Parts: C-alpha cells; sequence; structure tokens
C-alpha cells in the first residue's frame, strides 16, 4: 500500500515543528474515507512535555467530533523526538498508533528526522513506520510521498524564509487563548495563493 | 500625565518661594517703622495657602503604585508553558541550531 500525502499536510507539519524547535511536537493527519493512502492535512496536538493521555483524551475528541461534521476520518499520527540522534518511536506513539488503528485499517507512523532538517530541505526527510498490534514494526527505506516535489521545495522555502509562520498555532493554544482557531486559516490561504 | 503634576509641584514651590520672599519683605519694612504692629497682608496669605493646596496635591499623585494584597492575580495571567522551561538546565541540543548554522 503506497502512501501519499498533500504538500499542505507537510507544510504544516514542518511548519509546526520549526515553531517550537526545542521541544517534542505532535500532529494528526486527516484522510477521506469513502490501494494508495491519501492524506488531506494534519493538525498540531500538543507540544512540550508530550507524556500526558487525559489531554490527549480531549484533543482526540473534539478531533473526532469535527471529522463527523465535515465527513472525515483519522488516518495517522505523528510525532518528532526532542535529541537530534532520535529516530525511534516512543511507547505512546505506538499506544496511540494501535487505538487508531482499532478503527481505521490503515495507520502509518510519521517520525520526523532532526538530523537532515535545515533550511534548504533535500526532499523526503520523513520516516514512515507501519504498525499493528502484533510485533509488525517496519519502515519503509524510501518512496515518493508528495506530489509535486519542485514546486513543494519551492513553497516551503518561500514560507521559512519569510517570517510567516508565527501565525500557526496549536491545541494548547485554543485552550489558552479561545480566540485562536486551530485549523489554520491563513496557512490554507497562503498554500492556495503560493500554488 | 506625571510631567504635567511634577511641573505643577514646582510651580506651586516657586509661588511658596515668592511669597516667603514677600513676607521677607514685608518684616524688613516692619522693621524700619517704630511700633504699628500689623500683621502681614491677608492676599500674601491666601497665596501661600493656594501654593500649599496646589502642591499637596500632586505629591500624593506622583507616588502611587498600590498593588493588590493578592498574589494569585500576580501569577493569574503567566502559564505554565513558560513555568514549563527553566533557566539553570538548559540542552543545546534542537532541530532549529542545524536548520539555522548556515545563515
Amino acid at each position: 500500500p503506497g502512501v501519499k500525502l498533500t504538500t499542505q499536510a507537510y507544510c504544516k507539519m514542518v511548519l509546526h515543528g520549526a515553531k517550537y524547535p526545542h521541544c517534542a511536537v505532535n500532529g494528526l493527519l486527516v484522510a477521506e474515507k469513502q490501494h494508495h493512502t491519501l492524506f488531506v492535512d494534519c493538525i498540531p496536538l500538543f507540544h512540550g512535555t508530550l507524556a500526558l493521555a487525559p489531554m490527549l483524551e480531549v484533543a482526540l475528541t473534539l478531533i473526532d467530533s469535527w471529522c463527523k461534521d465535515h465527513s472525515y476520518v483519522i488516518a495517522g499520527y505523528y510525532q518528532a523526538n526532542e535529541r537530534v540522534k532520535d529516530a525511534s518511536p516512543n511507547q505512546v506513539a505506538e499506544k496511540v498508533a494501535s487505538r487508531i488503528a482499532e478503527g481505521f485499517s490503515d495507520t502509518a507512523l510519521i517520525m520526523v528526522d532532526n538530523t537532515k532538517f535545515t533550511m534548504d530541505c533535500v526532499a523526503p526527510t520523513i520516516h514512515v513506520y507501519e504498525h499493528h498490534e502484533n510485533r509488525w514494526r517496519c519502515r519503509d527505506p524510501h518512496h515518493d510521498y508528495c506530489e509535486d516535489w519542485p514546486e513543494a521545495q519551492r513553497i516551503s522555502a518561500s514560507l521559512l524564509d519569510s517570517r510567516s509562520y508565527e501565525t500557526l498555532v496549536d491545541f494548547d493554544n485554543h485552550l489558552d487563548d479561545i480566540r485562536n482557531d486551530w485549523t489554520n486559516p491563513e496557512i490554507n490561504k497562503a498554500v492556495l495563493h503560493l500554488c | 500625565a506625571p510631567s504635567l503634576w511634577k511641573g505643577l509641584v514646582g510651580i506651586g514651590l516657586f509661588a511658596l518661594a515668592h511669597a516667603a520672599f514677600s513676607a521677607a519683605q514685608h518684616r524688613s519694612y516692619m522693621r524700619l517703622t517704630e511700633k504699628e504692629d500689623e500683621s502681614l497682608p491677608i492676599d500674601i496669605v491666601l497665596q501661600t495657602l493656594l501654593a500649599f493646596a496646589v502642591t499637596c496635591y500632586g505629591i500624593v499623585h506622583i507616588a502611587g503604585e498600590f498593588k493588590d494584597m493578592d498574589a494569585t492575580s500576580e501569577l493569574k495571567n503567566k502559564t505554565f508553558d513558560t513555568l514549563r522551561n527553566h533557566p539553570s538546565f538548559y540542552v543545546f541540543n534542537h532541530r532549529g541550531r542545524v536548520l539555522f548554522r548556515p545563515s
């Protein structure tokens, strides 16, 4: 089964990682349920200690409330480690992956690297792990998960060069600031305009 | 606003000093003339009282802090996000460091 994602979700993930480069970042990819797995967009869950389930409880419940409103579905969950020399999924990540795999039959775990994380990204810099309820833990060596690599590179370079990634909001900021949404409207307008 | 109060206080002090000089001149004249045990005129006395009240008003407004007794309102807008990080233990191992390495 191939894995494919829209450059919007990848840009959102990269920018969420850039917003807090010192603590671990968390995200949730969203797909459409009506063989290749197509991703629509990602929402950033939390940042910081990143070892608390009951906050994830409210986050995931509100995420479900949103998926049953616009007829969406949750595909996978992505997490990046804090240390640069760390590319191994954690126990909480595996627990969330199993929780999502109970419902959906296809959940890929996305590890964001830190070693090859610079201004001029090469291209993929993504680790895809395929986990299940059994002891099957395999990482894909290298494939293509994005549509237009040159265009995506151009938009990523433009977004990172221009300091306009402070508008990116998190679920924690939603609790702290009810004013701020969590659907990233300005980001969507920006990616649509750039294309 | 504080500058206006400071200027008003200074003007009141200057008026008080001028009234003092006028009273001193009045007493110097009084020492000249024998007897004539009279008091200083009431106009200057009213002016110096006006200077007394005017400077007494800004001296209270200059130093007004009046901070709240309750300490829960001072750690009220502060979030746990800033409290989580500490100046003491600081690890310099982040992806932004290698991202910002070349510019």
